[PDB]
């Protein structure tokens, strides 16, 4: 109440895995630009993949 | 002039000019995760001269 506060929580960590692919079928991968436009931190929100 | 000897008649200097390929160029930016891309080819020339 005053003199002895009990238990109570602070923060959360939700941690997931990644997205897989297969091992056999080769990834090519080419890094392009963003649209600035886009809202791209709403694309990024959620921690699960 | 400082004075030189030789035991033939006539004198050839043949010149050998080089123009090597000049190590230009800056490395491609690419994001982590990517294939890399391959770099231009460059050229080497050699010339002679006869005097």
């Amino acid at each position: 109440m005053d003199k002895v506060k009990l238990f109570q929580t602070i923060g959360r960590v939700e941690y997931w895995e990644r997205v897989p692919r297969l091992h056999a079928y080769g990834v090519f991968a080419l890094p392009f630009p963003m649209d600035p436009d886009v809202n791209w931190a709403q694309w990024f929100t959620g921690p699960h993949p | 002039f400082p004075e030189d000897s030789t035991f033939a008649s006539e004198l050839e200097l043949y010149l050998l000019r080089t123009q090597d390929a000049e190590q230009t160029g800056m490395t491609f930016v690419h994001q982590v995760g990517s294939t890399s891309l391959p770099v231009e080819a460059r050229v080497a020339k050699v010339d002679l001269a006869k005097a």
